[PDB]
C-alpha cells in the first residue's frame, strides 16, 4: 500500500516496441517523401 | 507484331516506354513493360517533295 | 531576355496558374519536369513559384 517492477517492465517493453513500429511510418528510407499520396501526385507511374 | 509509320526526325525519342509528347500522348503509345525493339531510319529522299 | 550570368528572378505569387497552356503549347523544344510529372501540375498547390 505504501515493488511490481517485473510486471511493470513487461507491460512497458511491449508499448515501447509498438510505438517504434508506428514511428517508422514516417521515414523516407531514401525516397522523396513518406506519404503515398505525395509520390502519387508529383510523379508519373513509371 | 510489326507497326509502321512516319514521323519527324526528333520525334523518334518518344517511341519508347514511358514518354510524353504529342506523339506518345495521342498518336501511338507503347506499354510500360514493352518487350520488342524499335527501328528507325531517315527517309528524306522518298517522303519529302519540293 | 536576361544574360546567363545574371539571370532574372520573378517570384510568381498568389494567382491561378494554368500549366496546361504551357504544357500543350507545342512551341517548346524542351519541357522536362522533375519533382512532378507535368500533367498533375494543374491539380496541386504550393507556397511560391
Amino acid at each position: 500500500s505504501s515493488a511490481l517492477g517485473k510486471l511493470q517492465d513487461v507491460v512497458n517493453q511491449n508499448a515501447q516496441a509498438l510505438n517504434t513500429l508506428v514511428k517508422q511510418l514516417s521515414s523516407n528510407f531514401g525516397a522523396i517523401s513518406s506519404v503515398l499520396n505525395d509520390i502519387l501526385s508529383r510523379l508519373d507511374p513509371p | 507484331y510489326a507497326d509502321s509509320f512516319v514521323i519527324r526526325g526528333d520525334e523518334v525519342r518518344q517511341i519508347a516506354p514511358g514518354q510524353t509528347g504529342k506523339i506518345a500522348d495521342y498518336n501511338y503509345k507503347l506499354p510500360d513493360d514493352f518487350t520488342g525493339c524499335v527501328i528507325a531510319w531517315n527517309s528524306n529522299n522518298l517522303d519529302s517533295k519540293v | 531576355f536576361a544574360s546567363v550570368y545574371a539571370w532574372n528572378r520573378k517570384r510568381i505569387s498568389n494567382c491561378v496558374a494554368d500549366y496546361s497552356v504551357l504544357y500543350n503549347s507545342a512551341s517548346f523544344s524542351t519541357f522536362k519536369c522533375y519533382g512532378v510529372s507535368p500533367t498533375k501540375l494543374n491539380d496541386l498547390c504550393f507556397t511560391n513559384v
